[PDB]
């Protein structure tokens, strides 16, 4: 099907979409080298870049 | 942290780039339906509210809040390998 799809079962089966919050995910996550919110045109840029 | 967190940010990181993956192929060559995934329409509505709004950790709205965190990581993210980021730089399956 597609390589970034692969087994979404194992995490869709929790309810379906989550209430995370930018909190949650930072704490989780964090941004490699200082933590930010990459926002506008920026967004669409960075999604364009998996093809 | 907790584990199945990163479970449920794995995905929504996913589903996002789907959105927006769907989108693209869609307008530039299609038949049959690009989409695949069942919420990849929640997760567009998400992508359109985001370039539009600038409140970010202000935003009441979980998935804007969310949405952002998660590009950003992936974009700043140059580590040897993370659980997203790698198999997205370097997509395993190949042809
Ligand atoms: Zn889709
Ligand atoms: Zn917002
Ligand atoms: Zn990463």
């Amino acid at each position: 099907s597609d390589l970034a799809c692969r087994l979404l079962g194992q995490s869709m089966d929790e309810s379906g979409l989550p209430q995370l919050t930018s909190y949650d995910c930072e704490v989780n996550a964090p941004i490699q080298g200082s933590r930010n919110l990459l926002q506008g045109e920026e967004l669409l840029r960075a999604l364009d870049q998996v093809n | 942290a907790d584990p199945e967190k990163r479970k449920l940010i794995q995905q929504q990181l996913v589903l996002l780039l789907h959105a927006h993956k769907c989108q693209r192929r869609e307008q530039a060559n299609g038949e049959v339906r690009a989409c695949s995934l069942p919420h990849c329409r929640t997760m567009k509505n998400v992508l359109n509210h985001m370039t539009h709004c600038q409140a970010g950790k202000a935003c009441q709205v979980a998935h804007c809040a969310s949405s952002r965190q998660i590009i950003s990581h992936w974009k700043n993210c140059t580590r040897h390998d993370c659980p997203v980021c790698l198999p997205l730089k370097n997509a395993s399956d190949k042809r």
